[PDB]
């Protein structure tokens, strides 16, 4: 509802901020030239979410992944969502001590 | 459109008896320009406008940029300007595919030279030879005399500064008469004598809905009193005017001796001459400002306290 | 190929005001409108100025915003400075099927 | 000045057309020319539109693959061109002097206009006219006056004069427009009134000249002997 | 194309009458100017009325026009004996990128005192056998172009082949003459009996028959 466009933003520790990509609420998607045949963002009504699928993850990929509605295509990211950490590393999780 | 007229005759259609759906307009994603001045691309689909023009020309890419409001060039000054207040906004985007042709493209004519500067909203279609020094140009075309009209070279492998833009642009009035054109948003029931908020052709106000004898001009729309408020509302869907009584209209001042100091408060109606008033309560005394109630009187006089209005002095006493 | 370039780091004095540019690479600035964003560090940017000088709720008066279409940047004044104003500042614009930043 | 343009011209149903509008007592300096045909019966439409400076053309949507429009600033003449012709296609083609101005509007007006050139399609070829002899009989002879003409059959073009004794008769002549026919035919006709005194005494004959035809025959035209 | 005017208007030279032309909201709603141009039966148009108010050197002051909303309106002070003539507005389309003209309306001021109708049946010749052709004219005169009838008979049956009506024409006294012609064979000319041209104006009927033998 709405019409409002749902999309992802991202940015490196201590970098400028990155825009992935963006989506409508039918399948139209569209993606950042740079970061393009990467990256798939879909949206499930039913459970009232819009996701994102990135493949051949890098090292340089370690960042902060943000998910913003859109009031308009070419407006402002009014409302974001908290920042989530996410780090490549091939360590797996080790209990703390 | 199949094809596009020039910059100095661009054609312009007035847009009317419809529902503009701007929701195909602004998440096209393949127009290149969108700045609207004044009001927003987000509220067009909430606002109702009296008319909507559509203005169309090709422009070049150097020149998308100065049909701004206040810029200045060889365009927005010879061409094209628009107001200094200008409501809506331009949209241009790529045409390649369309519009451009191998060997130049010269059907169009951009207005290079010119005797005065444009006024706003004003389409000039003149090829009268413009002369520059005291001699004279009746009808000639030598030195210091060229034609005012210069044609455009558009190639499929000309730089991106002079590919050809399919320039379209709106233009929103807000005059003094019904809203032919509205956005998408639908319309509930109509109620009547209760203090309902209510959406009337864009303008929006909370009060108590109640018919009205008056006579209302078709030319008109809305009606406003001495206080400069909203009286008369057209209602197009039925087309009966309805008065909108306020939900409070009265003057109500309350006497309070604070609020740790005591929990007993007094109520002024200043329009009432002691009914439409929150509780009769008791003591009720009528003063020249108007009616108090919950306050005692005396016939003493004492030092003024809390005033009241014309002489009348109420206290917090035992 | 369009990004947005802006100064890396710029300090000034409390009390004074301060001029932020925000210049594009290739395309022009005067079109697809401007936005700006103040990041506090360890939390998710906030909008600050949207569209050519619109201020958003929440936001004080201070920060004022303006285009400049001749020199091809995008100019953001932030006037009687404060300790809150310790933040990243971001200029976004659009593109052709993408969003850029700085 | 005046936009003078070439005579009338009668072409074949599927060939092309070249008329031409030449400035006379000056020159279209820096305005525009356009053209408007007006078909018997019906309002003006608009051709397309020329400024001859810069050499470029327009059309109306309704026809652009059958219309080329050509015009020269040295020796002030603008042309048609109208290929694929139609049996819709006949009409009167004017030439227009554009004249443009400022304002709000701002819509062309066309003040200077040609003399118009005629232009119709026919699959009748010309063919030489047959002139008809007429004379009043006894009964249609019962005052001091009597009816008596000739008629002509099968000619072509319509723009075709008679002439009574080679002028020498100008009262009581009346001219009557032709009628088409289905095999596409024209067909006119001639009645004058002359007293039945002078039927004895002075021969009427009838002189028709066919300038596309080259032809110019003379006929004899004697009362009715039975009647 | 969308310039729809009345087809014909009258009036009076002592009255006023006014020409409608409306259109669309592209063309005459938009704000485009209206043009009307003036066609005398048997000339080229002339600009009569550019801008909406302004009028050419030679224009006599009695034609102004006006425009409203999306429609235009022009108006004759005094209509004289030269007046009668088509009048189509232009002005200039957006979907269609074109100028688009008027309707044409058929400004007619006339009024004469018309008469019955005399007609004259004319027999064919013994020079027409020979040709394979039987020309049958009927010379009608002294008649109004109003109510023109054209009909042939036989006796027996009508004959509704070859049957033709053509426009009449203004004789030098003010008066119309036309001329129809019914095409038939020799084979079949002396076959029939009669071949009577029948002509009915205002309720009159003329009937005269021709004897060929």
């Amino acid at each position: 509802s709405g019409g409002y466009f749902w999309s992802w933003i991202r940015q490196p520790p201590g970098k400028g901020l990155e825009w992935i990509g963006c989506i409508y609420y039918s399948g139209s998607t569209n993606y950042n030239p740079s970061l393009k045949s990467r990256v798939t963002i879909s949206v499930d009504t039913s459970k009232d979410q819009f996701s994102l699928k990135l493949s051949s993850v890098t090292a340089a990929d370690t960042a902060v992944y943000y998910c913003a509605r859109q009031l308009w295509l070419r407006g402002r990211f009014d409302y974001w969502g908290q920042g989530t950490l996410v780090t490549v590393s091939s360590a797996s999780t080790k209990g703390p001590s | 459109a199949t094809r596009f007229a020039s910059v100095y005759a661009w054609n312009r259609k007035r847009i009317s008896n419809c529902v503009a759906d701007y929701s195909v307009l602004y998440n096209s994603a393949s127009f290149s320009t969108f700045k609207c001045y004044g009001v927003s691309p987000t509220k067009l689909n909430d606002l109702c406008f009296t008319n909507v023009y559509a203005d169309s020309f090709v422009i070049r890419g150097d020149e998308v940029r100065q049909i701004a409001p206040g810029q200045t060039g060889k365009i927005a000054d010879y061409n094209y300007k628009l107001p200094d207040d200008f409501t809506g906004c331009v949209i241009a985007w790529n045409s390649n595919n369309l519009d451009s042709k191998v060997g130049g493209n010269y059907n169009y004519l951009y207005r290079l030279f010119r005797k005065s500067n444009l006024k706003p909203f004003e389409r000039d279609i003149s090829t009268e030879i413009y002369q520059a020094g005291s001699t004279p140009c009746n009808g000639v075309e030598g030195f210091n005399c060229y034609f005012p009209l210069q044609s455009y070279g558009f190639q499929p492998t000309n730089g991106v500064g002079y590919q050809p833009y399919r320039v379209v642009v709106l233009s929103f009035e807000l005059l003094h008469a019904p809203a032919t054109v509205c956005g998408p948003k639908k319309s509930t029931n109509l109620v009547k004598n209760k203090c309902v908020n209510f959406n009337f052709n864009g303008l929006t106000g909370t009060g108590v809905l109640t018919e009205s004898n008056k006579k209302f001009l078709p030319f008109q729309q809305f009606g406003r009193d001495i206080a400069d408020t909203t009286d008369a509302v057209r209602d197009p869907q039925t087309l009966e005017i309805l008065d909108i009584t306020p939900c409070s209209f009265g003057g109500v001042s309350v006497i309070t001796p604070g609020t740790n100091t005591s929990n007993q408060v007094a109520v002024l109606y200043q329009d009432v001459n002691c009914w439409r008033v929150y509780s009769t309560g008791s003591n009720v005394f009528q003063t020249r400002a108007g009616c108090l109630i919950g306050a005692e009187h005396v016939n003493n006089s004492y030092e003024c306290d809390i005033p009241i209005g014309a002489g009348i002095c109420a206290s917090y006493q035992t | 190929n369009f990004m947005l370039t802006q100064p890396h780091s710029v300090s000034e004095s409390p009390g004074k005001t301060v001029t932020i540019s925000c210049t594009g690479s290739s395309g022009s600035i005067a079109s697809n409108y401007v936005q700006w964003y103040q990041q506090r560090p360890g939390s998710a940017p906030t909008t600050v100025i949207y569209e050519d000088n619109q201020r958003p709720s929440g936001v004080p008066d201070r920060f004022s915003g303006s285009i400049d279409s001749s020199s091809n940047s995008a100019s953001l004044t932030i006037s009687g400075l404060k300790t809150e104003d310790e933040a990243d500042y971001y200029c976004q614009s659009y593109d052709s099927s993408n969003v850029v930043f700085g | 000045v005046q936009l003078v343009e070439s005579g009338a011209e009668v072409k074949k149903p599927g060939s092309s057309v070249k008329v031409s509008c030449k400035a006379s007592g000056g020159t279209f300096s820096s305005y525009a020319i356009s053209w408007v045909r007006q078909a018997p019966g019906q309002g003006l439409e608009w051709m397309g539109g020329i400024i001859p400076i810069l050499g470029i053309a327009n059309y109306a949507q309704k026809f652009q693959g059958r219309v080329t429009i050509t015009a020269d600033k040295s020796t002030s003449t603008a042309y048609m061109e109208l290929s694929s012709l139609r049996s819709e296609d006949t009409a009167v083609y004017y030439c227009a002097r554009e004249n443009g101005y400022s304002g709000y509007g701002a819509a062309a007006n066309f003040d200077l206009w040609g003399r118009g050139t005629l232009v119709t399609v026919s699959s009748a070829s010309t063919k030489g006219p047959s002139v008809f002899p007429l004379a009043p009989s006894s009964k249609s002879t019962s005052g001091g006056t009597a009816a008596l003409g000739c008629l002509v059959k099968d000619y072509f073009p319509e723009p075709v004069t008679v002439s009574w004794n080679s002028g020498a008769l100008t009262s009581g002549v009346h001219t009557f427009p032709a009628v088409l026919q289905s095999s596409g035919l024209y067909s006119l006709s001639s009645v004058v009134t002359v007293p039945s005194s002078s039927l004895g005494t002075q021969t009427y004959i009838c002189n028709v000249n066919h300038k596309p035809s080259n032809t110019k025959v003379d006929k004899k035209v004697e009362p009715k002997s039975c009647d | 194309s969308v310039l729809t005017q009345p087809p014909s208007v009258s009036g009076a030279p002592g009255q006023r009458v006014t020409i409608s032309c409306t259109g669309s909201s592209s063309n005459i709603g938009a704000g485009y100017d209206v043009h009307w141009y003036q066609q005398l039966p048997g000339t080229a148009p002339k600009l009569l009325i550019y801008g909406n108010s302004n009028r050419p050197s030679g224009v006599p002051d009695r034609f102004s026009g006006s425009k409203s909303g999306t429609s235009a309106s022009l108006a004759i002070t005094g209509l004289q004996a030269e007046d009668e003539a088509d009048y189509y507005c232009q002005s200039y389309d957006s979907s269609l990128s074109g100028s688009v003209f008027g309707g044409g309306t058929k400004l007619t001021v006339l009024g004469q005192p018309k008469a019955a109708p005399s007609v004259t049946l004319f027999p064919p010749s013994s020079e027409e056998l020979q040709a394979n052709k039987a020309t049958l004219v009927c010379l009608i005169s002294d008649f109004y172009p109003g109510a023109v009838t054209v009909a042939w008979k036989a006796d027996s049956s009508p004959v509704k082949a070859g049957v033709e009506t053509t426009t009449p024409s203004k004789q030098s006294n003010n008066k119309y003459a036309a001329s129809s012609y019914l095409s038939l064979t020799p084979e079949q000319w002396k076959s029939h009996r009669s071949y009577s041209c029948q002509v009915t104006h205002e309720g009159s009927t003329v009937e005269k028959t021709v004897a060929p033998t």
